[PDB]
């Protein structure tokens, strides 16, 4: 896969 | 470069056809999903060379996001509803068989999904 990433970053 | 231009939104020679239906696909679904926290991924064609996807347009056939949705709506690209879901639909299964499962995007993807079915359910008859 080619990740998007993330949009929400989790702290 | 990894993107295409984007889908049309004009549909030559249709001739203007105005329904509650389609005045209900853009002012209250499209609207309230656009709204929505999750909504900005979707505004506009996925972006490849932003995002470093080189395969995204080689396995994505159809591309569809909800910018174009919304241009095709206000140009009356659509002949009635069904054709305007379907583009809905194309948009979220491109990104269900494109992202692995559980990703950020799929997450997102899935909750407007959620929110257009609850919207749907309300068309107009």
């Amino acid at each position: 896969h080619f990740p998007k990433g993330i949009k929400q970053i989790k702290y | 470069s990894m993107n295409p231009p984007p889908p049309e939104t004009s549909n030559p020679n249709k001739p203007k056809r105005q329904t509650n239906q389609l005045q209900y696909l853009l002012r209250v679904v499209l609207k309230t999903l656009w709204k929505h926290q999750f909504a900005w991924p979707f505004q506009q064609p996925v972006d490849a060379v932003k995002l470093n996807l080189p395969d995204y347009y080689k396995i994505i056939k159809t591309p569809m996001d909800m910018g174009t949705i919304k241009k095709r709506l206000e140009n009356n690209y659509y002949w009635n509803a069904q054709e305007c879901i379907q583009d809905f639909n194309t948009m979220f299964t491109n990104c269900y068989i494109y992202n692995k499962p559980g990703d950020d995007i799929v997450l997102m993807a899935e909750a407007l999904e959620k929110l257009f079915l609850q919207k749907i359910n309300e068309l107009p008859t």
